[PDB]
């Protein structure tokens, strides 16, 4: 939503980018568009839903 | 210097346009021709003029 | 969130 996904070498996190602060990647911290069949490039991951834990109960 | 994949690059620059960067990603080969395009109009422009 | 308030 802002900021680049990036990679330590075993787990993906977005981070502003400027300076190295990375956050677990969320359907807050990022926006959907399409299908995976479009993009060159794209690469396969989780995305945490703050809600549906709330949700749960 | 810190390096940059350049479709990533031209994905920011399209957000310094105030167009979403998936704008981007999903037209990529249509800017990336095009872009080339426009570049062998300024070859062609320099051999025929005066 | 309308349709989660399902729950
Ligand atoms: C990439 O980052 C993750 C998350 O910081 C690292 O994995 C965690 O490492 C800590 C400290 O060693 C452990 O307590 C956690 O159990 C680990 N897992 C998670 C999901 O938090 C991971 O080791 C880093 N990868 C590299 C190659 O440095
Ligand atoms: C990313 O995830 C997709 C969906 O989980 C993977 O696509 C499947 O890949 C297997 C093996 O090639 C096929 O049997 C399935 O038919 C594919 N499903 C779809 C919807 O295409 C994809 O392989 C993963 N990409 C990577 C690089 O691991
Ligand atoms: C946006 O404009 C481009 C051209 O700038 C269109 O792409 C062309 O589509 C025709 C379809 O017959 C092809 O013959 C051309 O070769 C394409 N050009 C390039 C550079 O690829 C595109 O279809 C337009 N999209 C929309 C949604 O109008």
């Amino acid at each position: 939503r802002e900021g680049v996904f990036v990679s330590n070498g075993t787990h993906w996190f977005v981070t502003q980018r400027n300076f190295y602060e990375p956050q677990i990647i969320t359907t807050d911290n990022t926006f959907v568009s399409g299908n995976c069949d479009v993009v060159i490039g794209i690469v396969n991951n989780t995305v945490y839903d703050p809600l549906q834990p709330e949700l749960d109960s | 210097a810190l390096q940059i994949p350049f479709a990533m690059q031209m994905a920011y620059r399209f957000n310094g346009i105030g167009v979403t960067q998936n704008v981007l990603y999903e037209n990529q080969k249509l800017i990336a021709n095009q872009f080339n395009s426009a570049i062998g109009k300024i070859q062609d422009s320099l051999s025929s003029t005066a």
